[PDB]
């Protein structure tokens, strides 16, 4: 895949992202806050297209994501990232995708998502996610 | 609390 | 170095 | 004078301030590092003009500042800034303005200048500054 | 308030 | 089960934990880094015995954790933390305990543990972990 | 003098000082907050005596620091630190010493000073904080 | 390392 890294923020606005029924997670874009003010990220594309989009608009600042969870499997012989949800103290917004393969979760009990790296082929091959107070 | 993340800030030096 | 640092957890998925 | 607020960034490429070899810093102006870009700070201007520009071009990311010092004093009856001076790893750059009234010193043993935000009238009236890791 | 505060993950198990 | 949280220190240098292949783990203890000093924690003891020990001795500052993962499932009707790996720089610790249930993973590509909190009662209920730079 | 470092806690309880009118600070030792419980930090002695011992106790977790401020100056060959007042966000302690030479201070306007380092001979020779969030 | 980091200002006096 393409890896990508948008670094760090001052926190998050909106996720716009893309999946497939079937298939894994295809797009990711990111709006960031920046000292207040919107930033609008790179938008990560799969180098494939027809996917489903999807607009996560966030309340920004009193609503922010308290959980990332989601599931990794294989599509085609390569593991992705098939699932994604993201939980915040108002709403779930998810699960996209599939929810097949390997669970994981990252609740937060204190602190904030602040940027997202990682890579993306076909699908969304991996990603991270940058923390802080 | 909030989605604003904060950064320490020394100062003002100058007028108060 | 001149670059500011955060934490960062992952990744989740391949490689 | 009119206050400014910058907000935080990852570091810093370049400075561009003016000043006065008789009166206090006029303009002051900031190109942060935002995740490996350059940021243009917006330029705060002084409202009178009749001011030397200095530009101060840091070999990001190796060169860094670890001290911020200078005076505030009278001018006109207002307390300004009246002289900076910027200290690296690498060089010293000012003292730029009157090094004359109350002096201040910020030495850095750890971290980092990140942002800067204070008010500018026909000199600088204060400043403060973000740190970070 | 005079208290330090520090990222915290979790949790994972019960509620 | 009864709450512990040791707060946040500097760094970690010995885990002493207990589990029991049967059911889930029992008994968790920290020696911290407080300032370059060990920081012996509290002993968040099992309601129970039967448990095998587990003595984690980190070669700190060298060596440190860069990823801890577990399963989390139902024992005798409570779900619990039944498994736990620390994989550091130098190597990895574990799995203790049955591989049984539902995995979570925290890999940490920049950041340190630098405490945990959580419940035991006769197994860790749940726990959290302090991140920082 | 002999160096000293404590190193970075939750927060602070108590200053305890000492100091002579006749020429500049002399002892030094914090009681910080740790986790929620007192930590007593060592005491950084002089290596003479006859000092005015001073107690400055803060209620935590209300009251902080919120800026310290002082001034060095040379006292019989050695320049040393010969006042300190500490202004928190209830009230000011201080001045202690002798308010003579070269000011210095340090506002803080987001953030919490976390720990103390430096040296002290006969005198406080000088001293750095750690500042955290 | 495995040590944790903390912004540090000073030293004043020398
Ligand atoms: C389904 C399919 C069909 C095909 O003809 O080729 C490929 C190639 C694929 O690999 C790309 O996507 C991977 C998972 O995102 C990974 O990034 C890899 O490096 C890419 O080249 C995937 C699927 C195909
Ligand atoms: C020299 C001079 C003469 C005069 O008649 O008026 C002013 C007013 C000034 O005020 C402005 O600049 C101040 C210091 O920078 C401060 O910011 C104030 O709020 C501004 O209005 C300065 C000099 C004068
Ligand atoms: C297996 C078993 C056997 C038994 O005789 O009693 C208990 C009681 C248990 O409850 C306590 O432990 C739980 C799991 O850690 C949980 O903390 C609960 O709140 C406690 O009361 C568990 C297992 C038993
Ligand atoms: C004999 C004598 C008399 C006096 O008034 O002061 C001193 C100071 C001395 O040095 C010690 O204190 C210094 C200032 O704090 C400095 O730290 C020095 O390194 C210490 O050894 C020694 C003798 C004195």
């Amino acid at each position: 895949g393409k890896a990508f890294d948008d670094g760090a923020f001052t926190g998050i606005r909106e996720i716009n992202l893309s999946y497939n029924k079937e298939t894994a997670i295809g797009d990711f874009q990111v709006v960031y806050d920046l000292n207040g003010s919107p930033y609008v990220g790179q938008n990560h594309k799969s180098f494939i297209t027809g996917f489903t989009p999807v607009k996560i608009s966030l309340d920004f600042p009193s609503e922010y994501i308290m959980e990332v969870s989601g599931y990794t499997g294989n599509v085609s012989g390569y593991v992705v990232v098939r699932s994604l949800t993201f939980k915040t103290n108002k709403k779930t917004y998810g699960p996209y995708g599939v929810t097949s393969g390997t669970p994981f979760n990252l609740p937060i009990e204190n602190g904030l998502i602040v940027g997202f790296k990682g890579s993306i082929g076909y699908w969304l091959d991996y990603f991270s996610m940058y923390l802080s107070l | 609390q909030s989605g604003i993340s904060q950064t320490v800030i020394v100062g003002p030096w100058g007028a108060k």
